[PDB]
């Protein structure tokens, strides 16, 4: 990394705010700046190039500028699908190459909790012709991002989980999986298995059964 | 119309040569007037700009990488190419196929991006997943369990893609046994089960393998 800008950016909606990337007369100071937005799970997208002009289709409230050796990437009247990850580039004389800048992730305040939606799903009839048994638990949709998960045989089974860290979502909330590997046997052999997701002070379980 | 088509993630063994070649539909490669390079991200981290070719000119190289890249056209075929060698697994990465217009001196800007292809940098051999379905059970939630393939990623469409309203495929776990699985459930309205077939394709270009699974009430 050749330029500078701060990891992370937090503001409210519907203010304004600034991204800034900082570099020298190699880079920044003596050619065109560009901003580019990546929304989770998707390429980048161009924002800004030539330091201050928008390709069509960007909206009015992005806006670019550049003075001395810095860029700034302005957001007026922020939205909540402006969360994402920020990435001003430009071209080194020194290097003759393009660089980009380490990113600042974009964080809207205020978002509101939102409770994991669970669904729990038993072992397939084939998996268990295949002599295994996976019981699959998906968490959706909850905000903040942390969750953990429990597993019950009627009491606590801990061998055979494994549990995604949570990630996030289009609509910006966020999703996490949860898998228990049993034998036949196991599955069989109990009344009941449970999911149990905990998450900010409530807890939703979700229970199958064999039978 | 100008379209951007790479030759999909992959393996690549520790010290082989990573190979990345993607074909351009909608202009000629050999067009003054745009210039097409590489870019490369780590999955959780920043972007590192690989190399450029100006089309009828020249072509520029991070200095960091140049010693070990090559970065080739082929205007018969409309195709641009990436070597990448001796890799290692600090080369683990999603990588792009990229295009700009106009002069890319003193800008360097990218106004296309293709798709982003994860190229995995790992001595363990490819393994293609096995698919199982997930029956349901005024909405109701079915899909299908990808389980025990290697390297990422697997993706999944249903119905041959035209179905993806209520669609949600899910981020994979890494299993101790250093394998992954992921699941994809799709909600649909629990009136369309008995007219309506459900079936996931579950692509796995790594092994080459794809596996469609019709889901069906229980
Ligand atoms: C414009 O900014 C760049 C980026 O900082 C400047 O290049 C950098 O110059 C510094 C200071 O001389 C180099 O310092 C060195 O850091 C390396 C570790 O990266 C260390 O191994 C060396 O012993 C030394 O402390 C730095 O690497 C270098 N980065 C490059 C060349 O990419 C550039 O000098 C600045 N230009 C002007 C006109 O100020």
């Amino acid at each position: 990394s050749v330029l500078t800008g701060p990891p992370s950016v937090s503001a409210g909606p519907g203010q304004q705010v600034f991204i800034s990337c900082s570099g020298n007369s190699s880079n920044i100071g003596n050619n065109y700046v560009s901003w580019y937005q990546q929304l989770p799970g998707t390429a980048p997208k161009l924002l800004i190039y030539d330091s201050n002009k928008r390709p069509s289709g960007i909206p009015d409230r992005f806006s670019g500028s550049k003075s001395g050796t810095s860029a700034t990437l302005g957001i007026t009247g922020l939205q909540t699908g402006d969360e994402a990850d920020y990435y001003c580039g430009t071209w080194d004389s020194s290097l003759s190459a393009g660089v980009f800048g380490g990113g600042t992730k974009l964080t809207v305040l205020g978002q509101p909790k939102a409770a994991p939606s669970v669904t729990l799903f038993p072992p397939s009839s084939e998996e268990l012709q295949a002599n295994k048994a996976t019981l699959v638990c998906l968490i959706s949709d909850f905000y903040p991002g942390a969750v953990t998960v429990a597993w019950k045989a009627d009491s606590s089974p801990v061998k055979g989980v494994e549990t995604t860290t949570p990630s996030k979502q289009s609509n910006n909330k966020y999703a996490a999986s949860s898998y228990l590997s049993l034998t036949p046997e196991q599955w069989k052999s109990h009344r009941s298995y449970s999911c149990q997701v905990t998450h900010e002070g409530s807890t939703v379980e979700k229970t199958v059964a064999p039978t | 119309q100008v379209q951007l088509l790479g030759s999909g993630p992959g393996l690549v063994k520790p010290s082989e040569t990573l190979s990345l070649t993607c074909t351009v539909s909608g202009a000629s490669i050999s067009s003054p007037g745009y210039y097409w390079g590489f870019i490369r991200q780590s999955p959780g981290k920043g972007l590192e700009w690989i190399g450029s070719m100006v089309s009828g000119g020249t072509t520029y190289y991070n200095p960091s990488l140049k010693s070990r890249v090559t970065i080739s056209m082929d205007m018969s075929n409309n195709q641009f190419s990436l070597r990448l060698n001796s890799v290692t697994a600090a080369d683990t990465a999603l990588y792009y196929c990229a295009r700009g217009s106009r002069q890319l001196v003193r800008r360097a800007t990218i106004d296309y991006w293709g798709q982003g292809a994860l190229f995995t940098v790992s001595p363990a051999s490819t393994k293609g997943p096995s698919v199982f379905p997930l029956a349901p059970s005024g909405t109701a939630a079915l899909g299908c369990l990808v389980k025990d393939y290697f390297p990422e990623p697997v993706t999944v469409s249903w119905n041959s893609g035209a179905l993806t309203s209520g669609v949600h495929t899910f981020p994979a776990v890494l299993q101790s046994s250093g394998l992954y699985s992921l699941s994809s459930v799709v909600t649909v309205p629990s009136s369309s089960l008995g007219t309506q077939t459900y079936i996931c394709n579950v692509n796995h270009k790594p092994s080459n393998t794809k596996v469609d699974k019709k889901v069906e009430p229980k």
